[PDB]
């Protein structure tokens, strides 16, 4: 057809906020992308296949997509792995949270604050702090790295490979080895301030999932009235993009304080004593509590592993069960990632995925980020957006500040 | 990124169809510099989302790749990805990439930097 030659301007993740001298005049933010185009490739392509491309959506939890995907899968065709596996799947999951949790807020959260910018190791401070943060990352990846291989070793139905009893005891006594350093992290973010660098310290509607013993693994939504699995209204607006998600009519928050708040009585150990001595801080009414949150959140999945361990060799020899695909499944997956609640929505037809629907929780987090920007300050409020903005952990993000 | 390069894309060719007087547009075909990094899947059905419930809808998209071409300016002499290809690529290649015959590091990109749109078809 008829040629031309209309140049295509691409001077160029990030958060936009023009203000004025009348006050602040606009605020959107276009931090993520829909999903939407794996949901529309994996159609008829097959299960195991389909399995492989979903990790591939916000490497950062590599882990977590690839188990909640497998998890719905089974969920379609009918198969319910044993307690076992699924104590061990708990497990490498907990280790993607303690390296999630702790590089998030380390690295990100903590500069913040003490004001810090270029390289983040330095003599006169950190070091402990670094430490503590580079020993929890290697833990929880080297977790990762053992119980997983993307993940090569989750499969549908199993586990491509097990390792030896031995390297699981190692890991118990590692997991001990890391729980002062978590509990270090605890406190020290204990100290730091909430809902400031003008707080935005507001009422705001939490979402989580319940599980008996833990908030990992569920098979039921957990706000004030809880669903087993439903369909939350999902509204399209754009910037000029993803999708933004309404609960109840209104927007809402996850991530750990969720967890906390909706199933906190389900705690024990350390992380409940902590919990009972600093309630007041990881209140359900505040954004910069969830970095804190995270924090309780490793000492809990530190010990909570231990146990699950335990699980583990209740039943000393084990193997990965088999699974046969059947047609019709359709499972919903509704897992918590360390961003927040994840949604998985598989279904199965001759084999192939016919359906699917993936709801990534900064999705969630997204409304309610902009929401939450109820800072005023006269530019430094960039800093403070920023430090709002890490306080629900998305997986990247950057702020411009606009004058007119 | 490749919904943000798409938006640009669709923004483009909406543009011209309403500067045309266009009633539909049947038919894009953009040229892509392989200097960038986007996936053409995913820029397409980027394209395909954002030209639904537009007079650019239901539009036939076609991507064809431009080679990249470097021409050193120390020994002034002109090769291209492919050579250096044989041994990801695209990426701000300054930082690794000079010329087989200098040891210069030297260079500039003539051709596969850009982007831009070589073909519509209109229906009025
Ligand atoms: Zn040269």
């Amino acid at each position: 057809y008829l040629p031309i030659t209309v140049d295509h301007i691409a001077r160029v993740g990030g958060v936009e906020i023009v203000v004025g001298d009348d006050g602040v005049k606009e605020v959107k933010l276009n931090i993520i992308e829909g999903p939407r185009f794996f949901e529309a490739i994996t159609l008829g392509k097959k299960l195991d296949e389909a399995l492989a491309i979903y990790p591939r959506i916000c490497s950062f939890c590599s882990a977590a997509h690839k188990l909640t995907a497998v998890e719905a899968a089974e969920k379609a065709i009918g198969f319910t792995p044993r307690e076992e596996i699924q104590a061990l799947r708990e497990v490498l999951y907990i280790g993607d949270m303690i390296e999630s949790h702790a590089l998030h807020l380390y690295l990100l959260v903590l500069p913040d604050y003490l004001g810090y910018s270029g390289p983040l190791h330095m003599i006169d401070e950190y070091k402990k702090e670094m430490s503590i943060a580079l020993d929890l990352k290697n833990l929880g990846s080297w977790m990762m790295d053992e119980l997983g291989s993307h993940q090569e070793n989750a499969v549908l139905g199993g586990f491509g490979k097990l390792p030896d009893k031995s390297v699981l005891e190692n890991m118990k006594r590692r997991l001990k080895e890391a729980l002062p350093k978590a509990e270090y992290t605890f406190e020290l973010f204990t100290k730091l301030e909430q809902y400031e660098e003008i707080t935005h310290i507001a009422v705001k509607p939490r979402n989580g999932v319940y599980g008996i013993y833990g908030d990992y693994l569920k098979a039921s939504d957990g706000n004030e009235f809880p669903s087993e699995e439903y369909r939350e209204h999902i509204k399209e607006f754009v910037v000029e993009f993803a999708k933004h998600s309404h609960y109840h009519g209104k927007p809402f928050m996850v991530g750990a304080i969720s967890r906390l708040v909706n199933n906190a009585d389900t705690l024990y150990g350390r992380a409940k004593e902590l919990y009972e001595s600093y309630k007041d801080l990881l209140r359900s009414t505040n954004p910069f509590a969830n970095n804190l949150a995270q924090a309780l959140e490793l000492v809990y999945f530190t010990e909570r592993a231990i146990d699950l361990i335990d699980e583990a060799l209740a039943k000393w020899p084990i193997r990965p069960r088999d699974e046969v695909a059947l047609k019709d499944g359709f499972g919903v997956s509704t897992t918590e990632a360390p961003r927040g609640v994840l949604v998985y929505a598989l279904k199965v037809e001759n084999g192939r995925v016919s359906y699917a629907d993936i709801i990534t929780p900064t999705a969630f987090n997204l409304a309610m980020m902009e929401q939450h920007v109820r800072m005023m300050a006269e530019k430094k409020l960039k800093l403070l957006a920023e430090m709002v903005v890490r306080a629900y952990d998305p997986c990247i993000s950057c702020s411009v500040h606009v004058a007119r | 990124h490749e919904w943000a390069l798409a938006d640009a894309i669709v923004r483009t060719v909406l543009d011209y169809a309403q500067r045309e007087g266009a009633s539909r547009v049947k038919a894009v075909r953009v040229v892509l510099g392989e200097l960038q990094d986007v996936a053409e899947d995913i820029v397409k059905f980027a394209m395909e989302q954002l030209f639904a419930g537009t007079i650019a809808e239901g539009a036939e998209i076609e991507f064809v790749e431009e080679e990249a071409v470097f021409k050193c300016r120390n020994c002034n002499y002109e090769w291209k990805l492919k050579e250096v290809k044989d041994k990801f690529i695209p990426e701000v290649v300054h930082a690794f990439l000079a010329c087989p015959k200098c040891g210069s590091h030297d260079f500039e990109v003539v051709k596969g930097r850009g982007v831009y749109v070589a073909g519509i078809k209109i229906e009025k």
